[PDB]
RNA sequence: CUCGAUGUUGGAUCAGGACAUCCCGAUGGUGCAGCCGCUAUUAAAGGUUCGUUUGUUCAACGAUUAAAGUCCUACGUGAUCU
């Protein structure tokens, strides 16, 4: 299930794992306003 | 048309009048039964292909009865036919060649001697019977100490099926 | 798609007529191909429960082409229920008697071991031979392809083709053959 | 006790539609299951089962795109194998490195 | 003229990539059902002094000869076309819920 | 023919074909060599 | 007339399947530019109607378009009423062309936002043990806090180059 | 080739022969060092019992296989061959290479049963009429065993039991 | 496994199954002339006696028979009997 293949590029073989699809916040305020970090 | 090998004409509908000894020139005595014709004529024709089978069939009637005491369908069906109602219908599977015009009369003259039939009817009802009477089996001595068990089936199969095979020989309608 | 709603929940889950063609074609990747379709495993709306399967139709099961010896060792059994009623045949035996019932046990063999299994049979229209009733063909949509090439006989090839493949080897002229 | 073991099997059953379901849809632009899945990671795309289901019902235009970019990124792994390395990667082969 | 899938059924797809590497555009216009491809609509299908009546077919079957009507009708077994009994008949939810 | 699951020319006139699937010993000589594969 | 491999036709002497010719990569990064162009052009035009995209939100990935309901199953912090954007877009996808990010798409490209319109908790959720002959049952209840988002809007940006 | 011919005029036999046309191997085999005709032509691996263009030039006008001193086939292709020109026979895909009959013999007709892959001879196969346990499956043979080098195009090999 | 019970050896009754075949069928070998045998391959559709004696299964004996098969079925079957 693409597993070898992240791997095979530097990657967390779970896409869960580290990198912007996981770390980078969910949502920001409408304004712009940062929101504040996720607790994971 | 005429007669050719693999042809199958048409049978009749008797009646069962009883039996009767003769004696053949050598000596033999024979029993025959007296089959009467009454009434005895071709109702409907149905072609090879609307059948269903492989043959063509031809219906034939028996006696005649009430038409106070039949339904309005067949009641319906003999009044086009343009005859008295009959008690029985029966069909035989005949070759093209052996077709019929439905309302023709059939006689005991259809058969001669010395020709072979095939005769078929319901046999003789006896109700609800024992094993004894309906498959021969030989029950139970009359005494040396059986217990209410003379005209039993025994055993009606092995312990290990847990289980009664279908077709087993039991007690029922004869 | 700016339908209305009961002729889109119409065209979504209608009923779609399929034929396959038996020729020279294995009766398990018929069975195969057949038994997703009746159950509806084709299309992305599928549901067990949702009722999706199609019809499928399929022509000249008398000229199924089993692969090996299954013509010979392949064997159907069955059982009358009565003592002695044990039958088994083979599969040229059982091809012989019903030119439909091994496409057909090969089937209902692949669908699911549950109560949708003798509907799905009910949308199943096996045929022996070229012949297919009036009615079923006007319901016809799409011709499945055969799941197994033909491949041709020796006397079906060309001039081009036969001309086209090299000889491999020299006979020697003095050999009766 | 059969409510509360039964969420293991509704995620598991789930999932087991969604494959479906992706099977089916991938079968009507000639792709198998795996080639679909297994080539849309190779070009990043994280599209998981249950949203690539929800396309092939809802989005059709959309997933036979997801099935084209699918097929032409295996495309691109057949001519990669083949070559020995002096080919460049192919167009949809090109990873986005992040850091 | 490589095309990833045949172009002709559902929609003419067109795979790119932006200058950057990092955003794949898809076009996907539809394809539609050329005319020729199209059959026309199937248009087709006395002395008499009396008034037409409606020669209304009023034919009544017994519950095994209508249910093996329906099942041929409809392609299914017999057994849905058959009664339930009440305990069943009163559970089933008359107002279920109802999404959009 | 005798049952034999190794099969063994007894003679020279004794030779061996393959029938029905199974190994056979034919002899026209001497008959009482006639085996077949077990 | 004949290469130091060549293998006369038989049904084994190349693959199954058919040849395949990949594009020359120089013209298709030209034709690549001009469908890009293509795209960013019915953005600037808005030849385009209502849009969809898929976000990943709280661990999953939700399939979503204007006016659609969420069911977020934590507490997000917000107050009912906020107004935030949803940050992490796969794909938008409109009537006749999808973007597709790897894995993410920018956020000059598209915008995503939703409205809190009900923080609540879940019905109660029965959790039980049992192992037979052992004495052994187990009851436990739970709900689970969440918030319902509506989603308002989906933009897109004619940011493709 | 060569031919015989028995003419008899007048009471009196004459038995001739005559040299007929030949073929000849096509010029510029691929691989001049192989050693058989498999080899030279980078055949080895590469056919099949559907592969009648290949098959029909090892084998004589009634359908036997020719001997292999006369072909120059490797022992090991020459049973290869061997098996794919049975097989071939059972397909129905040399219909002219047909058993001479003697004496305008018209045979009883036979049930068409279509086949491929048949290894044994069809009226030498007995019914599986106990299949066995799972772990020791009675199987259907289909295909030839020779055969298993074959190129496979396939991640998964051939199956030569079903 | 069953001691908060799975009671019964032989017989009666009704028999289901295996085939390692007693008889009937089809074969091969024979130290098979023939008549009988012996031995093997195939065959389980059909059949396979009545008595004296012993509680007996077992055996012996008297008459037969195409033959009086070997076995399993909770030593088949006792909410059917003895
Ligand atoms: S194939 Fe080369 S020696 Fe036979
Ligand atoms: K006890
Ligand atoms: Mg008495
Ligand atoms: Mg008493
Ligand atoms: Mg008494
Ligand atoms: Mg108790
Ligand atoms: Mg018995
Ligand atoms: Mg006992």
């Amino acid at each position: 299930a693409g597993g070898q293949w992240r791997l095979q590029q530097g990657l967390a073989a779970n896409p869960s794992g580290y990198g912007p699809l996981t770390e980078l916040p969910d949502w920001s305020y409408a304004d712009g306003r940062p929101a504040p970090p996720m607790k994971g | 048309h005429p007669w050719e090998p693999g042809s199958f004409r048409v049978g009749l509908i008797a009646l069962k009048l009883g039996m009767m000894p003769l004696w053949t020139k050598d000596g033999q005595k024979h029993v025959v039964t007296l089959l009467q014709v009454q009434d005895c004529h071709v109702l409907k024709y149905t072609s090879k292909e609307n059948c269903n089978g492989k043959m063509a069939t031809l219906s034939v009637g028996g006696k005649t009865v009430s038409r106070f005491r039949k339904a309005t369908s067949i009641l319906e069906f003999y009044r086009e036919l343009g005859l008295p109602p009959k008690q029985t219908v029966k069909i035989f599977n005949i070759t093209d060649n052996a077709a019929i015009k439905p309302g023709t009369p059939l006689y005991a003259a259809h058969f001669r001697p010395g020709q072979y039939v095939d005769v078929t009817a319901k046999t003789i009802g006896k109700g609800f019977q024992g094993v004894m009477k309906r498959w021969g089996f030989k029950g139970q001595p009359a005494t040396h100490g059986q217990t209410k068990t003379h005209r039993r089936p025994g055993a009606v199969a092995t312990g290990d099926i847990g289980r009664v095979w279908p077709g087993t020989k039991m007690p029922g309608k004869m | 798609s700016s339908f209305s709603r009961a002729p889109q929940q119409w065209a979504t889950f209608a009923r779609i007529w399929y034929l396959l063609d038996g020729k020279m074609q294995p009766p398990g990747k018929l069975a195969a191909m057949a038994s997703i379709r009746l159950q509806g495993l084709h299309k992305p709306v599928y549901h067990a429960l949702s009722d999706c399967g199609d019809h499928v139709v399929i022509m000249n099961t008398r000229h199924i082409a089993f692969s090996g010896n299954k013509w010979e060792q392949k064997v159907y059994s069955s059982h009358t229920g009565y003592p002695g009623g044990f039958r088994q045949v083979t599969a040229a035996q059982l091809h012989l008697r019903d030119p439909v019932a091994i496409v057909k046990l090969a089937i209902y063999g692949m669908l699911p071991k549950n109560l949708h299994r003798r509907t799905m049979m009910e949308r199943l229209h096996l045929f022996p031979d070229e012949y297919i009733p009036e009615d079923i063909l006007k319901n016809l949509v799409e011709e499945l392809p055969q799941p197994r090439k033909i491949p041709k006989r020796l006397d079906e090839y060309t001039q081009e083709e036969i001309d086209a493949f090299p000889r491999l080897w020299t006979p020697p002229e003095d050999y009766r053959l | 006790v059969k409510c509360t073991k039964a969420r293991y099997l509704k995620k598991k059953n789930m999932r087991t539609l969604w494959i479906n379901r992706i099977t089916a849809a991938s079968q009507e632009h000639g792709l198998k299951y795996p080639a679909l899945i297994g080539n849309l990671v190779k070009c990043q795309v994280e599209l998981n089962r249950k949203v690539l289901a929800d396309l092939a019902i809802y989005e059709p235009k959309t997933f036979k795109s997801l099935a084209a970019l699918a097929s032409r990124r295996r495309h691109e792994g057949f001519a990669a194998a083949l070559g020995d390395g002096k080919e460049p990667e192919g167009i949809f082969s090109r990873v986005v490195q992040y850091h | 003229t490589y095309s990833p899938l045949p172009d002709d059924y559902n929609c003419n797809v067109e795979l790119a990539l932006t200058s950057d590497g990092r955003t794949i555009v898809c076009y996907h216009p539809s394809v539609d059902i050329p005319y020729e491809h199209t059959k026309p609509i199937p248009r087709p299908d006395h002395d008499q002094v009396l008034k037409t009546r409606l020669e209304e077919k009023v034919e009544h079957l017994e519950e095994g000869p209508m249910i093996e009507q329906l099942s041929k009708m409809f392609f299914t077994t017999k057994h849905r076309w058959y009664p339930h009994g009440r305990y069943h008949r009163c559970r089933k939810n008359l107002n279920p819920p109802k999404d959009r | 023919f005798k049952n034999k699951t190794v099969l063994k020319k007894r003679c020279k006139d004794c030779y061996l074909v393959k029938r029905r699937g199974r190994w056979y010993v034919y002899c026209k000589t001497h008959p009482r060599h006639k085996q077949r594969q077990m | 007339s004949y290469l130091p491999g060549y293998v006369p036709k038989t049904s084994l002497s190349s693959p199954p399947w058919p040849e395949v010719v990949l594009p020359d990569p120089v013209e298709e990064t030209r034709h690549h530019a001009e469908v890009v162009k293509k795209v960013n052009e019915m953005i600037v035009t808005g030849q385009y109607g209502r849009l969809f995209a898929v976000v990943h939100f709280a661990s999953r990935q939700w399939k979503v378009t204007s006016e659609d309901l969420i069911l977020i199953g934590n507490e997000l912090d917000l107050a009912c009423g906020e107004r935030i954007r949803l940050e992490k877009v796969l794909l938008v996808g409109a009537d006749n062309f999808t973007l597709l990010g790897k894995p993410l798409l920018g956020k000059d490209l598209v915008r995503v936002e939703a409205t809190v319109i009900e923080k609540t908790e879940s019905w109660p959720r029965i959790i039980m043990r049992f192992r037979k002959r052992k004495n052994f049952k187990k009851k436990r209840i739970v709900t689970t806090p969440q918030t319902v988002l509506r989603i308002n809007s989906i933009e897109i940006a004619p940011c493709l180059l | 080739f060569r031919e015989v011919v028995e003419t008899q005029e007048g009471k009196t036999t004459i038995i001739e022969g005559r040299i007929t046309a030949t073929p000849k191997e096509s010029p510029n085999p691929p691989n001049p060092s192989g050693q058989c005709p498999i080899c030279r032509w980078n055949l080895k691996h590469k056919y099949n019992y559907d592969d009648v263009l290949l098959l029909s030039q090892f084998i004589r006008p009634h359908g036997g296989m020719l001997p292999r001193k006369i072909t120059g086939l490797c022992q090991e292709e020459h049973r290869k061959i061997e098996e794919c020109v049975k097989m071939a026979h059972r397909a129905g895909l040399l219909p002219n290479h047909r058993p001479r009959l003697p004496e305008g013999v018209v045979p009883k007709s036979k049930p068409q049963l279509n086949r491929y892959l048949t290894r044994w001879a069809p009226g030498s196969v007995k019914p599986i009429y106990k299949k066995g346990p799972r772990w020791n499956r009675v199987r259907m043979p289909v295909g030839s065993p020779l055969l298993r080098d074959n190129v496979c195009y396939s991640r998964t090999p051939w199956k030569l039991y079903h």
